[PDB]
Order: structure tokens, then C-alpha cells, then sequence
């Protein structure tokens, strides 16, 4: 949910709505936070991801130290799947 | 939001229309001997059509607790604090008290309430305490005691405490129970047709320092007793001083519910 | 449920919360005995419900022990802490009823809590209590009562040093009346506007009575004001 129902509805908003067009300058500004808002989330909600799976006693972890590059990995997945909302979303607006 | 940050959420309250998803929510820390050095509080509102930076902020004096709202509307909203100063809030400014309720003699002691009356065409409130002395105050025009009644047990240990107080869901004539927190439900009605001592129940038999307490609704009421480790389902009749439906013994010392 | 009772007892093993921990675990575990005893296993639970149900009596009692001690050290030191102490001593009071100078002593600092509700007041008057204010303030005299105060801050010299701060309260409306004239100093048809900016400026120089130097400068505040003002 929190990391897959904003990058889907992300994906699925719609800019340009329907001289005067000006009006759509003004109705850009509002989505605008909107995508800006729902991205706060998912970098909060990614990166909370992380403290739960780090903080947690299993005795046998305790010699045992976490990786990195991996979690780099499921950052960098992140990363990626934004960039995918914004592409859908724009090459639907250009539609 | 980080700075939702050693502060315990002791309570959240839900907004009253319909179709408004904001919450109230009201953050504290008690056992004051770590009073924290660091933040003053200040509560917040949320949404969850965003996760929003809180739309509104109030900012009381001292550490807000029990902050209920103001009955179905989307303005106000009070507040309870540390001292016993009440507070009202509204929401076309987010700073602190629109209209302190002040200090008078009586009540000096930590609120666990801001408790609505249906006062018809306007707003009311009371109180409660560690130390016994419920206390209603003022309609709109706020500054006064209205009722002020310092209650008293029949056999005079004043000092009756109480949480978490339940009216009637049938239109609401004055008939309300007082979650005394030393293992014994109280209840009252407020208009003394008797003399001034119209303090009838005392529930004995739940179990320590009680923090749960509902009426049911949807159909009928049954009062709930979700307080210590126990919880139970109580009934309000003056043969049935008992439970009915009595629920597990558990672990984990109980808390609140409804 | 037994051992539910010992493993959250000995797990998670105001200051009164404790006493309150065990006597509501206690008469919690009292009933259940009770219950049975209206023989083979019944002496296994004799031996659990014998120790168990008496340590923990045992440690009720050192609690009491112990805060006795705290509450009488806390209480010499006073001659936070108050709240902790009155707080606790209403609720094992609500218990034991469920020392005397001491308690005397709790009703002398109530009765004078209201008049520690009047030290909130004198701190709110040095708090807001200043260049018009000066003026007064190098004529006033108010380091008297102030130096009184001093030798109060190192029985009814308590009473008498309230009703001392009743006097500088009304001192403490002379500075608010300064500050209600700064403010009233704050604020053809030619004639009217020089009619209001005299009328102004003489009801500042009324309700006045170095002296006549600040109130000069004052009025010089006021004409530079005037001219800020009155140019737009």
C-alpha cells in the first residue's frame, strides 16, 4: 500500500485538465504538490522499510552484520519505479 | 512527521462530518519527573488525502492531552492540558488559545477531559480530575463555572478520580458513569432532583486502576469495562453489580478500547 | 495463569504505581485461592502460591519502607520535588485510608499555594516590566521594596510579604499606566489634525504628573512621528 498505492495512482494522475489557459498554469501548480507530496511518503516509507528490518534481536544476527549494496539495490529499485510513474504520466498527458 | 518525535500520542480524536478524513491527534508524556527538556507540545491535525505536513498546529501552554473536538462541525476544537486550563482552538488561524478557559479556585489539577454536553444551539464542557472536583464550565460565552460542583463520595474521601466518561445515546437527559480509576465505576445524573448527593453507583469489582469505558451502541445500553487486565461487558441494572459477558484473562496489562 | 501472572510479574518487575502494581496483582491472585479451597496437585500450587504471593507482600512492604524514607528527606529539603510529594502523599493517603505535621504542613503550602499563584503574578510584572520608561523608572524608588523583597529572598512574614507584593502590583499598574500613555503617545482640516496631534500631546503631558528631559524627548518622539506620518 504505502509504496504501491501512491506509485500507482502517481502513475495514474492527469495533468492538463479540461488566453484562458492560463487557468491551466494555475491547475498545474495544484497536482504539481501533489506528486511532490506523495514522493515525501514513499522516500519516508522505503526508508522506514529499512530501520524495521535492521532493528530487530535474532539472536544469530548478532555476529552477523547487514549487508549494503543489496540495500542499495532496493533503493535504487525505488529509484527506477518512480521514474516509470513519471514517464507513464507524461506520455499520457502528450496523448 | 520527525518531529513526531518523543512525544506519546495519548489519544486521537476523529473528525465529526462525514466525508472529512482528518484526524486530531494529541501527543504527551506523563510520569512529569521526565518532563521532557526539550519540545513544549503542540498537536496537530492530519489528512489522509495526503499524508500532510499537519494542516493546522495548535499550540497550547502546557502539554495538551484528551483533546477532543467540537461536535460535528469543521470549526473549533478544544483541548484538555496539565493544570486544569482548558483550552478552544479555530481553525482559520493555527496558533495558540483562542479563548483560554483561565484559572479560577477549584480546579488545579490534571485534565483527563473536555467533554461535551448537549447544550442545544451552542457548545458546552466538563472536567475531571485526581482530585475529584468535576466542573463544568461555560456555553460560547466562555469564562465561568456554570455548575460548579465539587462531587463528593457518601462517605467523604472526596478525592475520586476518573477517565474516559460515557453519556446516553438515547437524546442524552444528564445521565453519564465517571471511569474512577481506583477499581470502582462511577456514575451520575447531574440534576439533584434528591438533595445535592445523587452519586449512586459505585461498581465494585473491577480490577485496579481502570481505563476503559463505553456505552454500547447501535442497539441498546450495555456498558464496557476494557480497563485493566480484564475486559469485561457490565449491564446497568441495580441487581447485576457484575459482569455478563466476562472476556479473557489476559497478559499484558490492558490499556483502552471501545 | 499462574505462571502468566509470574512471568509478567517478574518481566516487567507517579512513585505509587507500584504499590499499586502489587496490591493490584494481590488481591488479583487473593481471589482465585478462594475459589479453590471452598490433595495432590493442590500441593504444588501451595508451594508456588505460598513464596510468591509472600515476596511480593514482602516487597510492598520495603516500598512502603523506602518512600517513607523519600517522602521525609524530600520534605526536610523543602523547609519536581512539591508535586511528586504532594501527589504521592494524596494517594497512599487514598490508600491507607482504603505525618501529621507533615500533612499540617501539606494545608500550609495549599492555602499558600494561593498566594504561590500570587508569585506567579509578581514574576508576570517583572517580566513585562522601557526607553519612555525610563524616565520613571530613574525617579522611581522601587529598589526599597525591591531590596525587601531581596532580604525575604535569602511564618507571617510570608503574609505580610504578600500583602507587600499587593503594593508592588499597584506599582506594577503605575508601569502599565507608563505603557498605556506610551500608547496613547503612539497614535483646511489642517487645523483638526494639529488640533488631535495637541490634543494627544496634551493628554500625555497631563496624565505625566531628567524628568523634563524625557518628557522633551518624548514629545520630540512624537513630533518626528508626527512628521513620518503626516508626510505620506
Amino acid at each position: 500500500n504505502r509504496v504501491d498505492s501512491n506509485l500507482g495512482a502517481i502513475s495514474s494522475t492527469l495533468l492538463v485538465e479540461l488566453e484562458g489557459f492560463v487557468e491551466q498554469n494555475r491547475f498545474q501548480k495544484k497536482q504539481a504538490e501533489l506528486l511532490a507530496i506523495r514522493n515525501e511518503e514513499v522516500r519516508r516509507a522505503i526508508e522506514d522499510l529499512y530501520t524495521l528490518v535492521r532493528n530487530y534481536p535474532r539472536e544469530n544476527t548478532e555476529d552477523v552484520l547487514d549487508e549494503k549494496e543489496v540495500s542499495l539495490l532496493v533503493r535504487h529499485y525505488s529509484k527506477n519505479m518512480y521514474n516509470a510513474i513519471m514517464q507513464c504520466t507524461l506520455n499520457s498527458l502528450q496523448a | 512527521d520527525p518531529n513526531n518525535i518523543k512525544r506519546s500520542a495519548s489519544y486521537v480524536n476523529w473528525h465529526p462530518d462525514g466525508s472529512v478524513p482528518k484526524v486530531v491527534v494529541a501527543y504527551s508524556i506523563l510520569q512529569f519527573q521526565q518532563q521532557p527538556a526539550g519540545m513544549p507540545l503542540s498537536s496537530y491535525i492530519w489528512d489522509v488525502n495526503n499524508p500532510n505536513t499537519p494542516e493546522y498546529e495548535m499550540v497550547p501552554t502546557s502539554q495538551i492531552c484528551c483533546a477532543k473536538f467540537n461536535l460535528k462541525d469543521n470549526n473549533l476544537v478544544g483541548a484538555g492540558q496539565y493544570n486544569g486550563q482548558l483550552a478552544y482552538f479555530d481553525v482559520r488561524k493555527g496558533n495558540g488559545p483562542v479563548e483560554a478557559t483561565p484559572i479560577d479556585i477549584s480546579h488545579r489539577d490534571p485534565i483527563y477531559d473536555f467533554a461535551w454536553l448537549q447544550s442545544k444551539t451552542g457548545t458546552e464542557c466538563m472536567t475531571v480530575s485526581t482530585d475529584g472536583n468535576v466542573l463544568w464550565w461555560d456555553l460560547r460565552k466562555m469564562n465561568e463555572c456554570v455548575e460548579n460542583m465539587p462531587l463528593k463520595e457518601k462517605n467523604s474521601e472526596t478525592t475520586v478520580g476518573g477517565v474516559c466518561l460515557e453519556y446516553d445515546t438515547n437524546a442524552g437527559p444528564t445521565n453519564f458513569m465517571v471511569g474512577t480509576e481506583q477499581g470502582q465505576i462511577f456514575s451520575c445524573n447531574r440534576k439533584a432532583k434528591n438533595p445535592v448527593d445523587r452519586v449512586k453507583y459505585v461498581l465494585s469489582g473491577h480490577h485496579g486502576p481502570i481505563y476503559g469505558l463505553r456505552r454500547n451502541p447501535f442497539n441498546s445500553k450495555y456498558f464496557l469495562s476494557i480497563g485493566d487486565w480484564t475486559a469485561r461487558v457490565w449491564v446497568e441494572d441495580t441487581a447485576v453489580k457484575t459482569p455478563i459477558l466476562t472476556t479473557k484473562y489476559h497478559p499484558t496489562y490492558l490499556t483502552g478500547g471501545t | 495463569d499462574l505462571k502468566d501472572v509470574a512471568d509478567l510479574f517478574h518481566q516487567y518487575k507517579p512513585y505509587s504505581g507500584a504499590a499499586y502494581w502489587v496490591r493490584g496483582l494481590m488481591e488479583r491472585i487473593k481471589d482465585p485461592m478462594d475459589r479453590l479451597l471452598t490433595s495432590e496437585l493442590f500441593r504444588e500450587i501451595q508451594r508456588t502460591y505460598d513464596h510468591l504471593w509472600e515476596e511480593m507482600t514482602e516487597y510492598r512492604t520495603r516500598a512502603v519502607d523506602a518512600w517513607c524514607a523519600q517522602v521525609a528527606a524530600t520534605s526536610d529539603e523543602k523547609l519536581p520535588a512539591l508535586v511528586r510529594l504532594l501527589r504521592e502523599t494524596k494517594y497512599f493517603l487514598l490508600l491507607e485510608t482504603s505525618s501529621a505535621k507533615d500533612l499540617f504542613a501539606s494545608a500550609d503550602t495549599f492555602r499558600q499555594q494561593i498566594s504561590a499563584l500570587d508569585l506567579i503574578c509578581s514574576i508576570y510584572n517583572k517580566v513585562q516590566r522601557l526607553a519612555v520608561e525610563k524616565p520613571l523608572v530613574q525617579q522611581k524608588l522601587d529598589a526599597v521594596e525591591q531590596a525587601l523583597n531581596r532580604g525575604l529572598a535569602e511564618i507571617d512574614t510570608y503574609i505580610k510579604e504578600c500583602m507587600e507584593l499587593v503594593k508592588d502590583v499597584d506599582l506594577v499598574l503605575n508601569t502599565i499606566k507608563d505603557n498605556v500613555k506610551a500608547t496613547q503617545g503612539i497614535l483646511f482640516d489642517e487645523l483638526n489634525d494639529a488640533f488631535n496631534q495637541l490634543i494627544q500631546q496634551r493628554h500625555s503631558e497631563i496624565r505625566d504628573a531628567k524628568g523634563a528631559a524625557s518628557w522633551r524627548a518624548y514629545v520630540d518622539y512624537f513630533s518626528n512621528i508626527v512628521i513620518d506620518g503626516f508626510s505620506a
